[PDB]
């Protein structure tokens, strides 16, 4: 947020301060983000890339704006740049995660990206 | 289609009614009602 910018601007004075400086420097600023950065911790859940899939997915539904067409057109529109005979089983299978999680009745109204 | 929703009057054998109860399964929640509203309404 926001708050984070002012502990950041807290952070810079405080590292010029360590040197006795009269006037932040960018090296400071740098530090202070450095750790304010280092310091939030990535959420690890148990793979995670499917989201990847979900958003570049939704976004086209999106932009387009029955199961039987629309199904296929998705398992070619998202393969248009990369090569392989293997992730297509791994997209119809997100596909149908995604439908029996209530994420798909064909992009249902309520859900945000 | 709204068309349908006459052509169940017909076979079972009111419009303000049966428009009514489609408007409150509307706003019950979110299976099968809301899927054959929410694309046919903005399709009309």
């Amino acid at each position: 947020t926001v708050r984070q910018l002012e502990s950041m601007i807290r952070l810079s004075e405080a590292m010029a301060r360590m040197h006795c400086c009269d006037e932040v420097q960018p090296k400071h600023v740098k530090e202070a983000f450095r750790l304010l950065n280092k310091s939030i911790i990535r959420v690890e859940t148990p793979e995670y890339c499917r989201i990847s899939n979900l958003i570049v997915l939704h976004l086209r539904k999106v932009e387009e704006e029955k199961r039987s067409e629309l199904v296929n057109w998705y398992l070619k529109e998202i393969e248009s740049e990369i090569d392989s005979e293997e992730e297509l089983i791994n997209k119809k299978r997100i596909i149908e995660k995604v439908i029996h999680r209530l994420t798909h009745y064909d992009h249902v109204l309520i859900e945000l990206t | 289609s709204q068309v349908s929703e006459h052509s169940i009057i017909k076979d079972f054998t009111p419009e303000h009614a049966i428009h009514k109860v489609l408007q409150l399964m509307l706003r019950r929640g979110e299976i099968q009602h809301r899927m054959q509203r929410k694309v046919l309404y903005r399709l009309k």
